[PDB]
């Protein structure tokens, strides 16, 4: 009873408990910045009780992080159950995929709900233990009746489903929301080891700001033709690579003069490893890195390797990668502003737009905070669930009736109540 | 929730367990040759038939507008208009010889009630004029009649006790019991029409019912200035308060199906100001207890008790409240004369604001006002009647819903609610508003139109176990 | 105030000149770009701030000894290892060269951490160099633009 | 530019009908409707 009321302490002051987790981290940046070598060392200019409070940090943000994952554990993840119990419930009445449709190799998150079905919690947490009666009532008739029957069906050690469990678990883990959480929480287990990861916390302001976050985002948002775009650079650094193995090998000396026993590259995986280091990376190509050309018959030659290793890879391979990250996240900043336009050019919901509630002054702020005032039709689907059907009124029953068939066309499309009318 | 359904569905099976054997008829067959007979054998069919619904089950009512139209018994309609004629009033004739009958009618109007309940149209429009039978009979008619004896006989318990004022306790007995015939009658006239056939709607706007219906005002104006006055005239107040719930619920019902300039939303108005007087008062009456509320617990009584418990004296409350600068002196001394003087002088915070339930019905009068002011407006016959209802309003536009919809007449209708005070709370704080934000982004980037509509709900179904779970905790 | 200390050291009496910048239209607005995005600016470079951070932590954990500003050994040594110093070592050459810190440091000859170094080095130059200071260097740009 | 070529094409297929030219917004009228005017009305490989 004090282990359940205190954890009701977690969920209330977790975001709290999850800023004070950037806050402590960035004393932690503070206080790594302090070392030293002698074998690993920490000297403590200023402060002789600096270090100990090092020692108290370390059990303290990493158990705060046991804390506060413990606290999300009912804040937001049995929200995240109630979505996916919520994915499949629908799709066993309106699909019926695990009666009929039998979902893909792919998209292993369907087929992880295979499991639980069968047990008897199933929908715990969606307030509508009702459907797996309701899937047996629709399709039962049609396919087997006990066959689907047969598909779905001290104290604390034997009290609870271990399929569900299992299956719950799984989904938990699969959330991107707990799993960053929980590696969060093994790089601050791995400082009560070693005090040094310790400090990897920060990227915390990363996916602590929402504005670089996105930036990380951009990173992986256009991924997918990044990848085969620097796969491209990976080639043709290799074409070039090559004719500089068969035709340009002496050119490589990193060491002085020769007399000096002559570093040269000349093996293959050295070779490319060099353009990739020194090539790719050089900002003015290879030729600067290099003997420049002084009177060969591959002396010409070498520079019509060269330029063209330079426009290439240095002027057109770079800056697209670079710019595919830009462009990514010139892209994802404009998605993120036309949202914030969206929002106020647009009506969410009847769609229609500022310009026709400019008409009446100070009319937007009007349709968006009296007309569709996005929580309110929130607060009547609530109201219909609150209440009874018999009390139901005729546009609620209505409503209803169109909610519980899911059928949606009682919102407005565009023809909201000025518009409607005059 | 889910022990509820389960449990419904014993109701039904329990139900079930009649009317596939053809208990449907045998209640639609009794009442029907017992023509205008309002004995015991009609009143163990009522009890029956009501049982056999109880809940609105949908089978039945078809199964009873099935005999009724292959068997075309006109005998049925005309055996429930003589009921009607019959039925019951208060009185007040015997009342003074008293001083020294509803179950059965009660429990037929409940009876029709669930006929309906569930938004019947057809049966709805089966009792305004029994189409397949040769003599029409409306009974939605007919039972306005029914509730407008009522209405006269409530105003006439009224001024035997206008000059009291210390009601008796048969005088109670007798009004609590006529209290809730009323509002059972009223549920059907909401139920007829809640159903929003509009032929259901016109049938009955023509009809004498808003006569009464202003003529309940009277009543309730005029009963709750001397309800108040004690301490066990309360437990009647809440009851007729509770029916000055269901009277409003009535004419919301009737107002559903408008047009902006509609006639039966001036019918509406109409009242209004032939009933001007009266409501002066319910609107005031509003006003003393819900300004109330916000004043007894807001900085300085809390802080002005010495107490901390909730007690304060007679003249710490006449010397603060109306120093408050909110109402007049001759309502401070009717709050007090409505409060307790308890002990000596002293009063609780607590069973003064029990007399709070005020708020259940005012919101939906300011609804309704609310309602006939976006349906018409620019009537100054409301405007004006309007705005001295303001203090009302101001009240629940914190907690007044108002969406649109579109409500199957193509015409998109706006539509009110109850938005709860731990729901709206709940919504803005802690994590809900970093869901939204979450959701509005979802939305616009990736949604297609059929799916943006249905993304919505999909969100808010996670919204309302949002505050399921962020109000447990 | 300016104009005040010239009258007492005629040095930073010339810093009057950036007159030039609200003078003008178009150079008000290209040191308004600086700060236009500004508060998505300091959040920007923060973030270069812990990347290269935590560059530097792995620098120091793994490879301390390829830091040698001096001349051979045989001078006296000064090397890259103290955290402080270690850290505003990138941001004065890992963040400024261009070329990234494999530039300015010792090219990996044939160790065990020699394919480490070079893992360590591209991805500080694609995260940093590439993408971190041109978007910053963008995030301005962009605002005049 | 030769992105947003490709961009714009993957755009318009699904703004407006390959055949008939006319766009999203006039079968989002009926819902799903783009979809059925793309599957059902002109559904290229029929005029194949
Ligand atoms: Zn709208
Ligand atoms: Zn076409």
């Amino acid at each position: 009873a004090y282990q359940q009321k205190l954890l009701n302490y977690f969920a209330r002051n977790f975001y709290n408990m999850r800023m004070l987790a950037l806050f402590v981290a960035f004393a932690i940046n503070f206080i790594l910045l302090f070392y030293k070598v002698s074998v690993h060392y920490v000297l403590e200019e200023s402060s002789g009780y600096m270090e100990p409070t090092l020692r108290i940090l370390a059990i303290l943000h990493t158990v705060i992080s046991f804390f506060c994952i413990i606290g999300y554990y009912c804040l937001k993840v049995p929200l995240v159950i109630f979505k996916r119990e919520k994915e499949v419930a629908r799709k066993l009445e309106f699909d019926g995929l695990y009666i009929t449709e039998q979902p893909s190799e792919d998209d292993i998150k369907g087929q992880w709900d295979r499991l639980v079905i069968n047990t008897q919690s199933f929908p715990n947490n969606y307030w509508d233990k009702f459907v797996k009666r309701k899937v047996m009532d629709k399709y039962g008739e049609f396919y087997g009746r006990d066959r689907i029957s047969e598909l779905l069906g001290s104290a604390v050690l034997n009290s609870i489903d271990v399929k569900y469990q299992m299956w719950k678990l799984g989904v938990v883990f699969t959330d991107n929301s707990f799993l960053y959480l929980a590696w969060y929480m093994t790089m601050s287990v791995l400082g009560h080891y070693n005090n040094f990861f310790f400090a990897a916390h920060l990227l915390d302001i990363a996916m602590g700001f929402k504005t670089l976050r996105t930036i990380l985002s951009s990173v992986t948002h256009n991924g997918k033709q990044l990848v085969l775009t620097v796969g491209l650079l990976a080639v043709v650094v290799y074409l070039y690579t090559v004719v500089a193995f068969n035709f340009f090998r002496k050119f490589y000396n990193k060491s002085e003069d020769g007399d000096t026993p002559d570093m040269k590259c000349d093996d293959m995986l050295t070779c490319y490893m060099f353009h990739m280091y020194v090539g790719v990376r050089a900002g003015g190509g290879i030729g600067d890195e290099i003997e420049d050309p002084a009177g060969d018959e591959y002396e010409i030659y070498r520079i019509i390797f060269d330029i063209t290793f330079f426009f290439f890879v240095i002027v057109i391979l770079l800056a697209i990668i670079q710019g595919l990250i830009i462009d990514a996240f010139g892209e994802l900043r404009d998605q993120q502003e036309q949202v914030k336009e969206d929002m106020e050019t647009k009506c969410f919901i009847c769609g229609i737009g500022n310009d026709y509630f400019d008409t009446v002054p100070h009319g937007f702020e009007t349709h968006t905070l009296q007309e569709h005032n996005l929580a309110n039709y929130l607060f009547f689907l609530m109201y219909l669930i609150n209440k009874d059907e018999t009390e139901h009124t005729g546009q609620e029953s209505y409503v209803w009736k169109m909610y519980q068939e899911r059928c949606w066309e009682f919102f407005p499309a565009g023809d909201c109540f000025r518009k409607q009318y005059e | 929730f889910e022990e509820k359904e389960m449990e419904k569905q014993k109701l039904l099976y329990q139900q079930a367990r009649l009317h596939d054997r053809g208990a449907a008829e045998m209640v639609l067959q009794t009442i029907s040759a017992s023509k205008g007979e309002t004995g015991p054998m009609v009143a163990a069919t009522l009890k029956l038939g009501i049982a056999i619904l109880n809940g609105g089950n949908s089978t039945v009512q078809q199964k009873m507008l099935e005999y009724l139209k292959e068997k075309k018994d006109v005998g049925f309609f005309q055996s429930l208009a003589g009921l009607m004629q019959s039925c019951s009033v208060l009185d007040l004739n015997a009342f003074e010889r008293q001083n020294k009958d509803d179950e059965f009618t009660c429990d037929l109007f409940r009876f029709l009630q669930l006929l309906c309940e569930g938004h019947n149209s057809d049966f709805q429009n089966y009792l305004r004029t029994q189409t397949g039978n040769n003599t029409t009979v409306n009974i939605i008619i007919s039972t306005v009649d029914y509730l407008l004896r009522v209405q006269e006989s409530i105003s006439d318990f009224y001024w035997y006790y206008s000059g009291k004022d210390v009601i008796d306790e048969q005088g109670q007995r007798n009004f609590s019991k006529a209290i809730q015939v009323a509002k059972q009658v009223f549920n059907t006239l909401t139920e007829y029409i809640q159903g929003p056939c509009t032929g259901n709607q016109q049938s009955l706007a023509h009809s004498r019912l808003w006569d009464a219906v202003v003529g309940f005002l009277h009543v309730f104006a005029h009963m709750q200035m001397k309800l108040s006055q004690d301490s066990s005239q309360i437990e009647l107040l809440k009851e007729l308060m509770d029916l000055q719930k269901d009277m409003v619920v009535m004419l919301l019902s009737m107002l559903e199906g408008n047009v902006v300039n509609g006639t039966i939303g001036k019918q509406m108005v109409d009242m209004l100001v032939e009933s001007s007087n009266n409501v002066e008062m319910i609107l005031k009456f509003f006003d003393m207890f819900l300004k109330l509320k916000d004043l007894t617990s807001s900085d300085t009584f809390k802080e002005y008790d010495p107490d901390g418990k909730g007690v304060i004296s007679k003249r710490d409350f006449h010397k603060a409240m109306e120093s408050h600068k909110h109402y007049t002196q001759s309502e401070t001394e009717f709050l007090l004369s409505c409060a307790e003087t308890d002990e000596n002088e002293t009063l609780d915070y607590e069973e003064f604001v029990k007399r709070e339930p005020a708020k259940d019905i005012g919101f939906n009068v300011a609804v309704l006002l609310t309602n006939l002011s976006e349906h018409m407006p620019n009537d100054t016959r409301l405007q004006t009647f309007l705005e001295l209802a303001e203090s009302v309003l101001n009240y629940f536009q914190p907690f007044l819903g108002r969406i649109e919809i579109m409500g199957s007449a193509k015409r998109i209708e706006r539509v009110y609610f109850e938005i709860s005070e731990s729901s709206r709370t709940q919504w803005e704080k802690p994590q809900v508003k970093e869901s939204k934000r979450q959701f509005i982004f979802d939305v616009v980037n990736e949604g297609g139109e059929k799916e943006k509509m249905e993304l919505f709900v999909n969100f808010c179904e996670d919204t309302i176990f949002e505050m399921q779970l962020a109000a447990q905790i």
